């Protein structure tokens, strides 16, 4: 006679693998938008709620953004290495340009750099 | 006339006349009074005149 | 600084039927006058739902705050209004009678009713349509839901299995091609057949009572009638639905031509709802057969009863009864009634311009141009096919769309020009 | 829908001193919180007044009434439609006050949590009246 | 601490141990919590998402997951403010004077007693200058008082006390009520008896 | 070069100014929650709960300035 | 206070109008003061059972309170 | 030159000034809302959403000016 | 070098200004709880454990900043 | 040196921001204390003890800055 | 050197800063001490006393401030 006991007031939920199935993901959450594409409509269909979705992306995260910081330490120059040739000897181009306009007292220090604009 | 649940429950809905004086559930409970004493106070006149 | 007029008066020198393009055209009206003449507007209905974005507002690209909007906005301040809709009209002795009498008088009359929406033509129709879980849908929500109902957005989603039916009505109906949303149901049915979402044993058939989609454009309705083939979809012309048993979920179909009707299982249902023609214009000898009102193609101004004009739906033109195409009367109406209080000629006519998207898949379309001879602009069926074109046309529409009709009713953003 | 200027209504249990009256031009009175004033286009409100004053003014004189009067308690509606009544235990003239012939027997109070709140009252128009009487 | 004063060479030995046992098992009691809540756990956090992209729900919810260590890790630096008042107090009265002019036979002569000893301080040494120093005394305990009693609180009140009344809760509903039902047949069997009055 | 390193570095102290409007704000918020609790004590539920979900959004921003914070000062 | 008094006590707001004056009934005119009179008897009714007459009016006679 | 480039970086932190004052007007927005609700809670839908949206167009002037952030940053 | 270390000490000094903002968010805090429970004092309890509860979700930000302070200052 | 030390004591100028501020937080306090008192004066012990309450928790954020000020002003 | 002298000096007029903000806290507290007395003027004694109690803690700020004042311009 257990389920004479049996409260009924526990069908507020209906509680499978961790989840309520009674759950509006419909209109709350990453799943209320309609206008979603093939690709995000195939991803809710494989996991059904955006709850394992996060948690699962959430490591996946990790492992993707220190995977590209390492590409971008071993490989990387390929595409910035000129950028920093570049900056290099602009660094030095701009360098060589002030010591010709700036005024150096007795010792080398620009003690007036607001003397004109072109030296600030 | 209403009990006082009914009218209490009725009168807290009131936003046309503001009660700010007297905050509502003040002014709930006494206008309960005088709803209740008018008619009593009306009908015993009347009953004793005739 | 100026005052509003009355809305308690007896007679006017113009009125207008209708808010929200009877509204539009006060609103521009005296802004092209500057407020010299007093005019009255009289609707039936005081929500005004944006059907041009009715396919956006299903996908939830458009919340319902920027779906749903009163009538007394599309009127402006200056102007009365009043939600009694006109009882008769008697053009002979020029004045109006509401719904509860009052005389009313006026020197130029435009009638903007459109088409009035009539659930009761299907039986069990708006009782299903309001159940918040049967799958009965339509094109329009009742005046029975609030903010956190979202039937219709469940439409494409909640179509797991079982026979599925699109109904046309019969002409003249509202919502021509900017209600329909087979092409973007079949392209999201179409992942769900992919990895087990919807059964494969389904039926999507479009149940069609006219023989032709677009009546007034063959060659949008040729483009339909040949993209329904090459994606695989069946038609089935002359059949209308009459009745719904919300119960067993069956679905009472009588094909016209034949008079045969057949009940048939459904477990996903849309029909746009069927319009009804009003009596009271037909009382007074407007109208001409299907109940549309006998007006100029050009000028819109009607055959008899000069003094008398029409636009929108109600008016019967050889084009798309679209938004678009309203724009193009506005102008228009203002401009004869304006010449119209001063005696002068009418010099504004319409070329019977129509402009409504064709959405052909989730998130692309393609814009339905037609002059009155059918015959389309540079923007007549192009980018039908996909592409990166139609998909950012069609962010423009769903994304940028809903926001302007605020202004519209307001009035600090007019027409296309 | 809507009433004329307006119309003020003062009764008494015992006795009716307006049934309905224009001439008055403004009405004061002091509630609980703060003093109020009630006149032409007065919103819709109710209020419930003290044993306090209450002056009227009148554009043209009313006989038998001075204007000024000390209630013992009374309940006061602002109808929508531009309508106001008072209606007060009862009503007296300033000039009948008798003052210092108060504490005369019933200065006996009960230590109770209700009878604190009862003294407090009796307290505040002690020191009312005395004010009310200037 | 004082029974372990010659249990070793630090008297403050289980205390510095104590410290970082404390930190290390209240560090945990988030991380066990999560893995309580299991894969949906960041939905116990922060909720329902709001856009259908995952990699922007993806920086939301590490912002969530974040705070919900910053919330308890945070709450360290009331301890800081524990042991830096602390010490203030026990330099100021390591350093407090002390001199033989308050000793009574004092035997420490080569302790300035046989100097000259002048100052540049307000006279009137015992009744300006010696008070003062005495409230400033006062005030370093009352501040050290009310900040280690106010934030030994504030801290078990939030790291324990708020910490779970946030993310965990009871609920109301029940699955099983037969003691209700068996007391009251129960009461009728029982009914002679208390007609006795016991 | 120099400079603008260290313009970065002051921009992340900038990113302080919500956490002190954030302070506020919530202050504020719970202050009429106070208000609002003696005014209706029968429904705290709703009171307390929408407090914290704002409380919520507030912080939202606080947090997302600081995601700004780091990104300037490394990018 | 007039508020208070009902909230921290039972006490109706007539209640509080007679407590307010009592301590000035007799200051106000003999009119007032036959107005301000309450006498009445109450029985629980069976033949005989119970006669209570009310006539204090201001204590926990005729309007009772939570204080008192 | 990198003159210029210091203020670009510079206004980018500007742009964490309304994200401060969009969370202190969040927290008034909320503590009006409970006061609100306590008042008359039968409109607690009707409130709750007039809040939510009003929110929602406060965030709009945060990203807005995130956006513009970004675009003299890089424009 | 010297330029960028005296920026990250005077972010440093930054971090006081939420703490500014605590004190008036306390004390508009305390001046509402007055408020509030001259309203209602019969729930007294339920206003002190939401006012205090409040403060410390306030003075949180505030030890959260000195966090990024001492981070720019060594980080 | 001198010029890390003079953006440090530059710092500690800032910690007069919180002064400033607690003491329009006191005078706010204060206030609802003398407007709630008028409402309800039966329970005064009652809101004096709160209201100096709150005013410590003020110079607890006070006394904060100054410990963080004369830190950084040697450290 | 001499630069560290002039931060010093300036950092002295910030003081200035708590004088202006607890001015206008005695504004707010005498505001609402006027309503406070309008609202039950029974207690004037008392709401007068907390009114300049208040006050007292106001100056205390100014006092720290300028007492930190004239300790950073000469330590
Ligand atoms: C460069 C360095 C590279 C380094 C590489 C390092 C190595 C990398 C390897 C590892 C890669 C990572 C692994 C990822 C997989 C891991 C799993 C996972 O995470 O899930 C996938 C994950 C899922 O994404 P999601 O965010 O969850 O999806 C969002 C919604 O759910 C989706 O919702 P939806 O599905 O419903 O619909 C989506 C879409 C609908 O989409 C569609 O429908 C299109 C579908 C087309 C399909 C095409 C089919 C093709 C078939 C093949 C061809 C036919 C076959 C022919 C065969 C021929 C054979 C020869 O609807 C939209 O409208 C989307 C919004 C509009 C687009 C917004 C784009 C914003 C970009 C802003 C920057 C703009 C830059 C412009 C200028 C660029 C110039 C360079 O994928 C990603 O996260 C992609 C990366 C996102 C990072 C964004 C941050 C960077 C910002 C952009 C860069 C800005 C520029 C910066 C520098 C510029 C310098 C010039
Ligand atoms: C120096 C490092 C410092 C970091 C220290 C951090 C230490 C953290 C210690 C915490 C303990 C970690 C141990 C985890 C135990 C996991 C055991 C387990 O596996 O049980 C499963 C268990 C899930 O079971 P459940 O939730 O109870 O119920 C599941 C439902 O029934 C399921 O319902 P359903 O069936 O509807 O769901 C569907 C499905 C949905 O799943 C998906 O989302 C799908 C994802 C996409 C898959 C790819 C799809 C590809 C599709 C291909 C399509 C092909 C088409 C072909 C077509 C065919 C064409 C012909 O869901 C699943 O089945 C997957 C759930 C399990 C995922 C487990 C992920 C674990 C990742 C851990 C990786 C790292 C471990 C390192 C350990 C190192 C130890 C030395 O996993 C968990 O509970 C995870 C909880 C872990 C939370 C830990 C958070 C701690 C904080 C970490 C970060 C803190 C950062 C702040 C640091 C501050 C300084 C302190
Ligand atoms: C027809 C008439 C014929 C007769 C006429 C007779 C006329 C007589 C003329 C007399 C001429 C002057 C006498 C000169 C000889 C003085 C000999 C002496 O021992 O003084 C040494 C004494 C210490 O100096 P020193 O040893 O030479 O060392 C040099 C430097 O001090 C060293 O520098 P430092 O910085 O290192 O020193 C620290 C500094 C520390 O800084 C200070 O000076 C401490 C003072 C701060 C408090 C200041 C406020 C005092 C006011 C309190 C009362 C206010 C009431 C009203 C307030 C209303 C507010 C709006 O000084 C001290 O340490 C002071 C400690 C000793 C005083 C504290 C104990 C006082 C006992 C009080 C008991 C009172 C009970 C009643 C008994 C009265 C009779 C015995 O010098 C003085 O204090 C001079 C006193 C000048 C008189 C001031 C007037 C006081 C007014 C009292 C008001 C209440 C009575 C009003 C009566 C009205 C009558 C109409
Ligand atoms: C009352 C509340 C307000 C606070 C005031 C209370 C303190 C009052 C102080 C009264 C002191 C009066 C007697 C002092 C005389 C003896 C000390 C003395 O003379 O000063 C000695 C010396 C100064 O000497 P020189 O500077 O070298 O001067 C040389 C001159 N040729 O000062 C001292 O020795 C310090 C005084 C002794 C400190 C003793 C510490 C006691 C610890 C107190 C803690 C109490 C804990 C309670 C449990
Ligand atoms: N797709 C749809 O289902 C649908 C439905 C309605 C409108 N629309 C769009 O709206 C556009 C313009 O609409 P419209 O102006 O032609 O008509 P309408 O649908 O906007 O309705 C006309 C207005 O006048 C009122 N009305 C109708 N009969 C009336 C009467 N006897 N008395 C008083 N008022 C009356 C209506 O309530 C309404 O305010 C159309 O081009 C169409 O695209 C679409």
């Amino acid at each position: 006679m257990w389920y004479k006991y049996f409260s009924k007031q526990s069908w507020n939920l209906r509680v499978w693998r961790k989840a309520n199935l009674k759950y509006n993901q419909d209109d709350f959450g990453m799943t209320q938008p309609k206008y979603i594409a093939r690709f995000g409509d195939f991803r809710f269909r494989l996991v059904r709620t955006e709850g394992a979705l996060r948690g699962c992306m959430f490591f996946v995260g990790f492992g993707c953004f220190s995977i590209i910081n390492y590409l971008y330490g071993r490989y990387g120059y390929i595409i910035n290495e000129s950028s920093q040739k570049r900056a290099a000897q602009d660094l030095l181009d701009n360098d060589m340009a002030a010591d010709k306009i700036l005024f150096k007292n007795r010792v080398g220090a620009p003690t007036r750099p607001l003397r004109s604009l072109d030296d600030m | 006339l209403l009990p006082r649940a009914q009218f209490l429950n009725l009168f807290k809905y009131v936003t046309r006349h503001e009660a700010v004086e007297p905050e509502l559930e003040y002014s709930k409970n006494y206008f309960f009074e005088l709803y209740m004493a008018s008619s009593v106070y009306n009908a015993l006149l009347n009953s004793s005149a005739s | 600084k100026r005052k509003k007029t009355s809305g308690d008066l007896d007679n006017y020198d113009v009125l207008f039927v209708g808010a929200n393009l009877g509204g539009i055209c006060s609103n521009h009206f005296d802004k092209d006058t500057h407020g010299k003449y007093k005019c009255f507007v009289s609707f039936d209905q005081p929500i005004n739902q944006i059907y041009s974005v009715r396919i956006p507002y299903e996908q939830q690209r458009v919340r319902k705050s920027e779906y749903i909007h009163f009538s007394k906005k599309s009127i402006n301040q200056f102007t009365p209004s009043e939600m009694l809709a006109v009882k008769e009209i008697l053009p002979e002795q020029n004045a109006v009678v509401l719904s509860s009498g009052r005389r009313i008088g006026y020197n130029q009359l435009v009638l903007a009713t459109g088409l009035k929406h009539d659930f009761s033509q299907i039986k069990g129709f708006y009782e299903a349509l309001e159940h918040p879980e049967h799958p009965v849908y339509a094109n329009r929500d009742p005046e029975t839901w609030r903010s956190a109902q979202h039937k219709y957005s469940k439409y494409i989603s909640n179509f797991k299995s079982g026979d599925g039916y699109f109904c046309i009505p019969e002409y003249p109906y509202a919502g021509e091609v900017e209600c329909f949303n087979f092409f973007v149901s079949d392209e999201v049915w179409k992942w769900a057949q992919h990895h087990g979402a919807l059964s494969p044993k389904h039926t999507f058939t479009i149940v069609n009572a006219n023989e032709k989609f677009v009546h007034y454009c063959d060659s949008a309705d040729a483009f339909i009638k040949e993209r329904l083939e090459k994606r695989g979809i069946r038609v089935e012309y002359n059949t209308k639905l009459l009745e719904v048993h919300q119960d067993g979920q069956k679905a009472t179909f009588i094909n016209t031509k034949t008079g045969e009707k057949s009940v048939r299982d459904y477990n996903n249902l849309y029909s746009i709802v069927p319009s009804k023609r009003q009596e009271f214009l037909d009382k007074a000898g407007l109208t001409n057969g299907n109940g549309l009102l006998n007006v100029d193609h050009q000028t819109l101004q009607h055959k008899k009863y000069k003094n008398i004009f029409g636009l929108g739906d109600a008016a019967d033109l050889p084009t798309t009864k679209t938004f678009w195409a309203g724009w193009y009367q506005i102008a228009v109406v203002r401009n004869n009634v304006k010449r119209n209080l001063q005696g002068q000629t009418l010099n504004a006519h319409y070329d019977g311009f129509s402009k409504v998207p064709l959405f052909t898949g989730h998130q692309t379309l393609t814009y339905v141009a037609h002059s009155y001879g059918g015959v389309g602009n540079w923007q007549h069926l192009k980018h039908n096919n996909g592409g990166i074109l139609a998909w950012m046309r069609y962010r423009s529409w769903a994304k940028g769309m809903a926001k302007k009709f605020q202004d519209f009713y307001n009035g600090a953003r007019l027409g296309p020009p | 829908t809507k009433k004329q200027k307006m119309e003020v209504t003062l009764r008494t249990p015992y006795k009716e001193y307006l049934a309905n009256f224009d001439g008055f031009s403004r009405i004061t009175a002091k509630t609980n919180e703060a003093s109020l004033v009630i006149q032409n286009k007065t919103p819709a409100s109710l209020y419930v007044l003290p044993p306090g004053p209450l002056k009227i003014r009148f554009t043209s004189e009313v006989k038998n009434v001075s204007g000024d009067f000390l209630h013992t308690g009374g309940w006061v509606i602002v109808h929508a439609d531009n309508t106001c009544e008072i209606n007060v235990m009862d009503l007296f003239d300033r000039k009948e006050v008798r003052a210092d012939q108060f504490e005369k027997g019933n200065i006996q109070d009960l230590d109770t949590l209700a009878g604190k709140y009862a003294a407090k009252s009796r307290k505040s128009t002690v020191r009312l009246f005395t004010k009310a009487t200037t | 601490h004082g029974w372990t004063s010659m249990l070793s060479h630090a008297v403050l030995l289980l205390s510095c141990y104590s410290i970082i046992i404390m930190f290390l098992f209240i560090l945990g009691m988030p991380t066990l919590l999560l893995y309580d809540f299991g894969i949906f756990f960041l939905a116990y956090l922060k909720g329902a998402g709001k856009y259908i992209s995952s990699v922007a729900e993806m920086m939301f919810d590490y912002t969530a997951c974040l705070v919900f260590y910053i919330r308890i890790l945070a709450q360290w630096i009331r301890v800081v403010l524990m042991v830096v008042t602390f010490i203030s107090l026990s330099h100021y009265v390591s350093d407090f004077d002390i001199t033989n002019s308050a000793l009574i036979g004092s035997e420490n002569q080569s302790d300035s007693m046989n100097e000259l000893n002048t100052n540049f301080s307000m006279t009137y040494y015992i009744l300006t200058v010696l008070p003062g120093k005495f409230i400033y005394w006062i005030y370093e305990i009352l501040h050290t008082f009310f900040v280690v009693c106010s934030q030994f609180v504030a801290f078990f009140a939030i790291v324990f006390w708020l910490f779970l009344f946030l993310y965990t809760f009871f609920i109301i509903e029940k699955h099983e009520d037969f003691f209700s039902k068996k007391r009251e047949e129960r009461k009728k069997k029982l009914k002679e008896l208390w007609n006795l009055k016991n | 070069m120099l400079l603008v390193k260290a313009v970065k570095v002051l921009v992340m102290g900038g990113c302080m100014l919500p956490i002190a409007f954030g302070a506020l704000g919530t202050g504020v918020l719970f202050a009429g929650f106070n208000v609002a609790l003696s005014r209706n004590p029968e429904e705290t539920e709703s009171l307390f709960n929408n407090t914290l979900m704002g409380f919520a959004l507030i912080e939202t921003f606080i947090f997302m300035s600081i995601g700004l914070g780091f990104f300037v000062l490394f990018a | 206070c007039i508020e208070f008094a009902f909230k921290k006590a039972g006490i109706p707001i007539v209640r509080n109008f007679l407590h307010s004056t009592e301590g000035v009934i007799y200051g106000l005119p003999q009119r007032v003061q036959r107005n301000l009179a309450i006498n009445y008897t109450v029985k629980q009714y069976k033949e005989g059972k119970a006669v209570s007459a009310k006539t204090i009016k201001t204590l926990q006679e005729a309007f009772p309170s939570k204080g008192d």
